[PDB]
RNA sequence: CUUCUUCAGGUUGGACAGCUGGUGCUGCC
RNA sequence: ACGAGAACGCAGCACCAGCUGUCCAACCUGAAGAAGA
């Protein structure tokens, strides 16, 4: 059995995820955001979402401290995100996906594009001279509908898996996703968190929703 | 993809060389003031022109659309208006525009209306700024 | 997006060119006064007009509305009052306003009652003034 | 932990922070303010607040002598704000967020806009020529409700961190936040300062409030 | 092959030796600034050169045309424009661009207009960065 | 019935830059 | 009336597992509506 965790990621502040492939002009942008190559639609890579969620959850579950290596995290994190250790390989019960922004029509109703330009600078404390940059940033109010695949392997510890999934989601809500988060950017929110059966039906699927929506 | 700088068509590969030619020609034979003086266009003014081009380029580039919409063409016509205003205010800026075909380039983009035409125009202006920084210095 | 000043005014590829040709037509035939022509209406009359249009424009830009509020319509009415008085002051302002169809544009944006037409009209007036400074001076 | 530092900043004189990417008109406005793209509301970038707080706190914690590189400051500044110092890279405990305008309702009832345009001068005692500019300033009387997240790395380093945060906020009071601040603009005041825990409860959190709410 | 440099000729077999020679010439007798020198270029300034070259290498590494397309040629010309621009910003970069004749190689690539020529040029630049590594650091 | 409508500088700067693990085994003459 | 004739180097097998494009940085500096209306 396999389950699909749907939901939406709503940007609270501007969100920047780096990665640059071509044509950064000399007066326009210095750090573009990652975009879907075909449709040019900005996206949240599943790698970055998975990594931030794993970091926050592993730090929270262990002791509040996290200095180890990913293949030596706690057993919940190891069983939910995977482990490549030689003799102890845990197959990941989560398959994150790349997350394109869904409410572009809603944004176009407000006569705005999905990305803004943010003008920053650093001020040399010696001479008080400013060095300007130009960060492309996905505007607040953008919504990213996602889908995370959960491989239902153990029928009994699925509840603890989903409690930790919700805990990691809530840790992201009080943190940033991608880019210069401590300097204002990156704030996000989660909504419409619902798990559904990929094929067939699961006995505790009404329980797994109420431990996701609450 | 075939701009019409002056009397010579500009393609998508000679923008850098032709902008270099424009900057060197201005640097070698510069504008002469009314009051018997010599001066160039400041880096602030050309940087403002590039910013003007950067205002529209930053929204054009994040697209796959073959032809620019009516809003982009309206902004381009406004940038041409501001070019005319800058030319009318400081005669050195008018000289800089006339020695290049920056007005003729913007008119060619306005007449072509395609995204690739404005992309080449942005490339040409970026190269003009690049060769000002390289040759004129700071 | 569409304006009526008698010559199918459009937001794209139309406002700058038509403002430029209006300015040229003004300059091609200088205004006739007593007893010498070429009054050379300075920027002081053209500004002030620009200042009122641009203060209304300043209050309009930070408003995401398809239609202009009654306050903006009263501001445009006061714009028309100021323009009528300034034209009545001396005939050269009358010639400038009539030839450039400033009052016709005001009436058309008053009929349309949308932010798009007002921004088009402000863009048009700025085009008038920019091309006046380009082809004139002072 | 995930302590959440809430509060409100109010401008006493009109504050200017730039970063617009729109066509400035011939006589309309030569320098507008930074605003949200979707809601068109004036914005205080959490990067601006973080940078000005780091400058002000760092200089006052360096005997009024701030000359070093940002990564070459005292330990407490780095442990609150972060640093990429080569071996002991410090994560920023403080997570500032882009602060959006909040009190549009009372301003709307006041028949005023969130921003005004000021004409001042550029006059000269010499050959009499003035160069007029147009600064857009967020209306004095604007409230920006903020939420700054906090990381409790160690319980020993919570009361020191929060008293330093409070004194950094109160150092901004006798200063400005950004823009043309040397010329009568940017005066800010902080009100409703407090802190709450994101998840669960924290011991001696009232000690934080008694040194942050007073 | 046939990549002109200005004083010598690097064929497809002779890019690494020339790159190491140029890096040794850079490592020997460091740059002289206003204050008598003497710091050397940073790893994250030859970075920019390396990603600039890779932004076309990734698009040319996987193809079979002998001659480069008009889109690749435009991006190579843009690399030339960019390397001209950034050299004017910093002098410690300009000596790197001159002592290691990037511009001549780019111009020859733009003159050959062949896939193998640009592959050789990219190999030369990559070897140059690789040799800056293991001699300097930081 | 006057008099400028913005001008002059910084346009990104450093830090990391791929690491670990498997790595042809089984069946036939 | 060929040291011959006949005879698939073939069958099974995921280039895969783990990994935040991150960290630090204020869109900042300097700039009277006077003046004989």
């Amino acid at each position: 059995m396999k389950l699909v965790i749907e939901g939406t990621i709503v940007l609270k502040t501007g969100m920047h995820i780096g990665g640059s492939s071509d044509f950064s002009a000399i007066g326009a942008v210095d750090s573009p955001v990652v975009r879907d190559t075909l449709t040019r639609l900005p996206l949240i890579p599943g790698s970055s979402l998975k990594g931030k969620m794993r970091y926050l959850l592993a730090k929270e579950l262990n002791n509040g401290i996290l200095l180890n290596e990913p293949n030596n995290d706690q057993d919940e994190i190891l069983r939910l995100f995977g482990s490549s250790e030689k003799d102890k390989i845990r197959r990941a019960r989560l398959k994150f996906n790349d997350i394109k922004l869904s409410n572009l029509a809603e944004l176009e109703t407000f006569n705005v594009s999905s990305t803004e330009v943010k003008f920053e600078n650093t001020i040399n404390r010696k001479t008080a001279v400013a060095n300007p940059r130009q960060i492309e940033r996905v505007i607040a109010g953008s919504k990213f509908d996602f889908e995370i695949f959960y491989n239902l392997d153990d029928i009994k510890e699925v509840e603890k898996d989903f409690e930790n999934i919700k805990q990691g989601f809530d840790l992201l809500e009080f943190d940033y996703l991608g880019g210069h988060g401590t300097r204002g950017s990156g704030r996000i929110a989660f909504e419409n968190l619902s798990v559904i059966t990929a094929v067939g039906n699961f006995e505790k699927i009404n329980t797994l929703n109420e431990i996701l929506g609450a | 993809t075939e701009l019409k700088i002056g009397n010579e068509k500009v393609n998508s590969t000679n923008f850098g060389d032709f902008a270099e030619k424009a900057i060197r020609g201005i640097n070698h034979k510069p504008f002469v003031n009314s009051k018997g003086g010599e001066q160039k266009i400041t880096t602030s003014k050309i940087r403002g022109i590039l910013e003007l081009v950067n205002k529209v380029y930053n929204r054009v580039i994040n697209t796959n659309d073959v032809e620019l919409s009516e809003n982009i063409l309206a902004d381009i016509a406004y940038i041409k208006v501001k070019i005319a205003y800058e030319s009318g205010r400081e005669p050195v800026v008018k000289d800089f525009i006339q020695r290049t075909a920056f007005t003729a380039a913007i008119t060619d983009v306005m007449n072509q209306r395609t995204r690739e035409s404005f992309l080449l125009f942005a490339r040409y202006v970026e190269s003009l700024i690049a060769y000002f920084k390289f040759y004129g210095g700071k």
